[PDB]
């Protein structure tokens, strides 16, 4: 019985979020804030347990179940589960600044020990882009790549209120030597237009 | 007031077994079933199993079968869960949860966990963590991988504490974690000086000072 | 042979009563995280296993015959009566049982101490002119120390006797040290008295009576109580185990031998097959 | 099994029978038919409609009992309930054990019964026209075509204005 | 001696299987312990049941004795403890300074208390007074709490009390 829920919800102070688990055959929700047990918030399919704000409440059409926050803030910012035995994926709550800025890309060429290993992992770092919604892709000779960079980003800067980016790509020394350029470009929700940054192992 | 207080962190080694104990205070144990709920470190929760307090009765996943068993102490209000034949990948904080039915029915097909454990960090591995230069502006560490993933790393440990970006761990098909730590730092200093990052492991219990 | 179950208990076409947290008989006493419970009816109590006790530590000698008895009644309809106990202090209380923020008791006892510096011997009658029977349920105050009970009833050693025209039943409390449950080594022991249409109740007591506010009206019919945590549905079904209801269309079931109502009659076999057909020559 | 029809003598059941439990196979000179029996499937059918209801006519109705599961320990009065309930489901089981054994036996009896009449019934239409080959057919001695065929099927055969022709035909 | 519910104690331990005796710490204070009779002559000299320990006055005094053991063992804890009854009330004085002792033994659950009566008795091995065995069934995770202040016949320890095929039978087979 698979249960799957949309992931990384990112939304600032005091709005709507919802949240849609599809069982696949009693689903209760959980709130795991970071560094802390996981607390049970909805009971039942739509009941809320004691002591949770009536913001929370649960919804349930035939076979799918909706969380939806209420003028969430910073406590009500966790990661959330479905259960029914089996969780959901998970989905992260984050708090969003309302600033707007450009990325600022730098490439950075893989450490002579990262090669001698074998994995010349390179990463390319996006500083200080806004918003979430800015996918990021490589370009291996001017060639399509997926299924080896793993990106990671930065929650909202205390004060910057923005975010940051590194994707990372490891490939075999086998054939790593068989590309020597690479680039990492954003298709940026601010940016329309992506910025190309190349290196060649020179 | 209903509490569930558990065990200490556990740090095991592979092929072993463990132990994980939880004391339950505020009600009987036999008037509720108990459920253990694991946590990989960033990896979301993973029901282990359940223990029908008051008539022992168990409920394994497929996944568990065989190499963990739950027990209850009704004396001392006490239910352990033991893990045998320990692996990597059971690295993670184990979690015990109350469940409401025992009689009639399995609790847990039923009604959720209302009460949850504070978890003990059940940590069966241990792996360095790689540290790699970063130079191109920006500079930075790369920490590559290093199983258990709590990692912290500082640049003098009072130097750089602005424009320093640590980047969550993520997975890997090894099942070993790496993250990233990069400062902006002016154009004309990045020639004069280069700083130095201090990588903090402590569950291989490995500190490594890298310049750039 | 029914072997399966839905898991869930259907609310119709039977009464049913979920205790959530209470037992029958606290429900029975007043306990107060069960004052919802109060009046209610019942073709099937369903005692929850989180059920509690959170008042005055309390002991039913024969609890399985009370439980059994109001069980069947099917109702905690209670009827006040008025009980003139003249010289001594009613309403008595305690930090154990917690009514609001303060103290409190049993919501159908009455706690009655020494008022002033005396505790006369009280001698109260109730006769039952109505046509059905009357449950009464008192009790008897065992303190834990010989001073507490000067404290409470000026008597050294109480006693209750409470009887009818055809039977009577005497308690001499005791005083002695118990376990610590909630705050109290002192303990109360729970009886009751069944006064049938015609007779009259008599309560003579000189000390430790925990006396009744009323009187339980009993009733025959189709109620029990069951234990299971199984979760109440909005569903038919005429035949319930702890394990839920399950359909009667056929003659037996292995489910659990618990029933209440239209049932299959329990059997040890898990599966019992009837030929509906001749028998099976395939070709070949 | 009682008659040796049923796994006997027919020694085959028809696969490619679904219109009834009983019917008829037949060759002639136009060509192969089936037909089903609606009267012998019908009284095999209502012969084991009910059969359950018979015995057992309904779900008797319990609503407050002794109890069944016991926390502590009393003594005598809870080894005299445990012991009362264990001799009422062992009882219990006996009875239907029992009693699903004879009615399995009795209606594999009952089947063959039927497919033996149906047998004696056709045979006995099939006066001196016709022989019992052995395996549950019947080699008819005359030109019997389509309409023969469903008289002998209906109930209705004729055997008088054969019995010339098929006396010739069997002892020449 | 004399076992109120004679039936149900031997049903309970015949089913238990077992008569493993496991002695506790039981401290006793202002007494003294391991009275004997003529009547349970253990050896040459005078003795008493092994599993039962006979309190009497130590001095000239016997104290309101309040003990408790908790079971925090995951299995039932069975007590045999007893209740003295003396023939004449020189000898309830003599034994037990107080005029009328009772005796008090109960758990969270459940109370027991029996006052112990003085009168004259059949004469059996010797003695008109009599025992007066009853037995307390503390679960785990409870507590025992005896009170008692005369006519005690105090346990020595407790019997583990064990669920499985065991039984009794009368037969001279
Ligand atoms: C409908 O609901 C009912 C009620 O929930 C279901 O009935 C239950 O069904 C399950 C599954 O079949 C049974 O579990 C199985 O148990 C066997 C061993 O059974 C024997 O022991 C049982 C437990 O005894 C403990 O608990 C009772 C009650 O508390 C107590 O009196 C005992 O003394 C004992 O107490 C000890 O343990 C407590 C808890 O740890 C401690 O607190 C205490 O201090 C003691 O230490 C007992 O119930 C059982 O059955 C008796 O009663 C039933 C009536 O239901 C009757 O039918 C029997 O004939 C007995 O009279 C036995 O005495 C266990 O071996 C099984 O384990 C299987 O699986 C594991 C792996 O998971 C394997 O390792 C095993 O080899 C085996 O394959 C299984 O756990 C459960 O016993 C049973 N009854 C109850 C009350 O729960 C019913 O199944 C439901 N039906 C449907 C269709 O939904
Ligand atoms: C006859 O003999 C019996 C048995 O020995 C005695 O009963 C004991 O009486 C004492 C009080 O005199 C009780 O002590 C109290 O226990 C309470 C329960 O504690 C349990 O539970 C807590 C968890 O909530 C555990 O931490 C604890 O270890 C126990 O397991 C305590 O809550 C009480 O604490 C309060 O009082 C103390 C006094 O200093 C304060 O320091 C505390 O902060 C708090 O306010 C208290 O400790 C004991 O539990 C009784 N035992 C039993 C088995 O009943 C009788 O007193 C004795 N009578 C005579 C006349 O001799
Ligand atoms: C209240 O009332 C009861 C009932 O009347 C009294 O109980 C009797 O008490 C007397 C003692 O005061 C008992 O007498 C003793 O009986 C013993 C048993 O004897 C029986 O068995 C022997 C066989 O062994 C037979 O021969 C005999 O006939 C009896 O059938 C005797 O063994 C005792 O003998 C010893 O003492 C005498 C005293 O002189 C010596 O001579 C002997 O050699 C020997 O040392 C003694 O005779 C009597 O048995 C009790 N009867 C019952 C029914 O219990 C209470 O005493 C009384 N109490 C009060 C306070 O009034
Ligand atoms: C219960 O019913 C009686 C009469 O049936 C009535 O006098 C009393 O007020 C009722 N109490 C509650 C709490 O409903
Ligand atoms: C069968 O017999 C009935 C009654 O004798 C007759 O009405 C019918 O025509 C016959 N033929 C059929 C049904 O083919
Ligand atoms: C009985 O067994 C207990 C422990 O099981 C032991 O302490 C004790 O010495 C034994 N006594 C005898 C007489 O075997």
């Amino acid at each position: 019985s698979v249960l799957t829920q949309p992931p990384s919800v990112s939304g600032a102070p005091g709005q709507r979020v919802t949240i849609s688990c599809t069982g696949s055959s009693a689903v209760h929700w959980y709130q795991q804030l970071p560094g802390t047990a996981p607390k049970l918030l909805i009971s039942g399919n739509s009941n809320r347990p004691s002591g949770v704000p009536d913001r929370f409440s649960g919804s349930k059409s035939g076979t799918s179940a909706s969380l939806a926050i209420t003028g969430l803030q910073a406590e009500d910012e966790a990661d959330y589960y479905c259960q029914s035995s089996v969780f959901g994926g998970g989905t992260k709550l984050t708090v969003l600044g309302r600033t707007v800025a450009a990325p600022s890309v730098f490439i950075f060429p893989p450490s002579d020990e990262q090669l001698k290993s074998g994995t010349a992992s390179v990463v390319c770092l996006l500083n200080n882009f806004y918003p979430r919604e800015a996918k990021v892709q490589w370009k291996v000779d001017n060639a399509l790549q997926s299924g080896n960079s793993q990106e990671s980003v930065t929650e909202q800067d205390s004060k910057d209120s923005t975010y940051s980016l590194s994707s990372t790509l490891t490939l075999s020394k086998a054939d790593y030597e068989k590309h020597k350029v690479y680039a990492c470009e954003v298709t940026h929700q601010g940016l329309s237009s992506p910025v190309t940054k190349s290196f060649n192992r020179g | 007031q209903v509490q569930l207080v558990q065990s200490g962190a556990e740090v095991k080694k592979p092929g072993a077994s463990v132990t994980v104990s939880c004391q339950v205070s505020g009600y009987t144990l036999t008037s509720y079933g108990l459920s253990w709920v694991r946590q990989a470190p960033g990896q979301g929760l993973e029901w282990v199993g359940w223990i029908n307090t008051y008539d022992g009765q168990t409920k394994y996943v497929k996944k568990f079968q065989g190499r963990v068993t739950m027990t209850t102490h009704t004396g001392t209000n006490t239910a352990y869960m033991e893990m045998k034949s320990l692996r990597s990948d059971d690295t993670a904080v184990y979690y015990c949860a109350r469940v409401e039915g025992v009689r009639g029915v399995m609790g847990f097909h039923y009604y959720p966990m209302d009460v949850w454990g504070q978890g003990t960090m059940v940590t069966v591995s241990s792996k360095g963590p790689s540290v790699f230069p970063l130079a191109p502006a920006a500079l930075g560490c790369l920490v590559k991988d290093y199983f258990p993933e709590p990692v912290t790393v500082s640049w003098n440990s009072g130097a750089l504490t602005s424009g320093v970006h640590t980047f969550p761990a993520v997975l890997q098909s090894s099942g070993l974690y790496s993250l990233s730590s990069v400062v902006t730092v002016p154009s004309s200093s990045l020639g004069t000086q280069t700083y130095i990052c201090n990588v903090n492991h402590k569950p291989s219990n490995t500190k490594v000072d890298k310049k750039v | 042979v029914q072997s399966s179950s839905t898991g869930k208990i259907c609310n119709n076409p039977h009464r049913i009563l979920d205790g959530i947290d209470c037992t029958l008989i606290d429900a029975l006493l007043g306990d107060p995280h069960c004052d919802v419970f109060q009046n209610e009816t019942w073709d099937l109590f369903v005692e929850r296993s989180k059920a509690f006790s959170n008042c005055y530590p309390y002991d039913v000698p024969d609890y399985a015959s009370l439980r059994s008895l109001v069980a069947s009644s099917g109702t905690l309809e209670f009827i006040t009566e008025g009980f003139t106990w003249t010289g001594v202090t009613q309403n008595g209380g305690s930090n154990a049982c917690k009514r609001g923020p303060g103290s409190g008791f049993f919501s159908r006892l009455n706690w009655l101490t020494k008022s002033g510096s005396t505790y006369p011997v009280l001698n109260v009658t109730m006769p039952n002119n109505d046509n059905f029977d009357k449950l009464y349920i008192w009790g008897v105050h065992h303190p834990s120390t010989n001073q507490e009970q000067t404290s409470l009833y000026v008597q050294a050693s109480g006693r209750v006797t409470v009887s009818t025209r055809r039977s009577q039943q005497t308690i001499i409390p005791n005083i002695g040290s118990r376990p610590w449950v909630r705050g109290l080594s002192s303990r109360i022991s729970i009886y009751w008295t069944i006064v049938k249409p015609g007779d009259v109740l008599v309560i003579n007591s000189n000390g430790n009576l925990i006396a009744p506010r009323g009187y339980f009206k009993m009733r025959t019919g189709k109620s029990s109580i069951m234990r299971s945590d199984a979760p109440i549905d909005t569903c038919i079904s005429e035949c319930i185990t702890p394990n839920g209801s399950i359909p009667n269309d056929k003659p037996f079931q292995n489910v659990n031998k618990i029933t209440y109502g239209a049932c299959p009659k329990y059997v040890k076999q898990n599966t019992l097959k009837l030929a509906t057909g001749m028998r099976n020559v395939p070709e070949k | 099994g009682l008659f040796g029809a049923i796994a006997g003598f027919i020694e085959n059941g028809w696969e490619g029978m679904i219109d009834g439990w009983y019917g008829f196979r037949h060759q002639n000179s136009e060509g192969t038919g089936q037909a089903a029996d609606l009267k012998s499937t019908q009284a095999a059918i209502d012969q084991i409609n009910g059969k359950l209801n018979r015995v057992i006519e309904k779900t008797n109705e319990k609503f407050h009992q002794i109890e069944k599961e016991f926390s502590e320990v009393e003594g005598r009065i809870q080894d005299l309930e445990k012991y009362v309930e264990d001799t009422k489901i062992d009882l219990w089981s006996y009875n239907a054990e029992l009693l699903v054994a004879l009615e399995n036996q009795h209606t594999i009896d009952l089947t063959d019964s039927e497919m033996n009449k149906l047998f004696e019934k056709t045979r006995r239409q099939l006066r001196e026209n016709a022989e019992d080959m052995g395996n549950g057919c019947f080699k008819i001695y005359h030109k019997c075509d389509n309409a023969c065929i469903e008289s002998i099927r209906n109930g209705t055969y004729d055997h008088d204005v054969y019995r010339d022709e098929a006396l010739n035909n069997r002892f020449q």
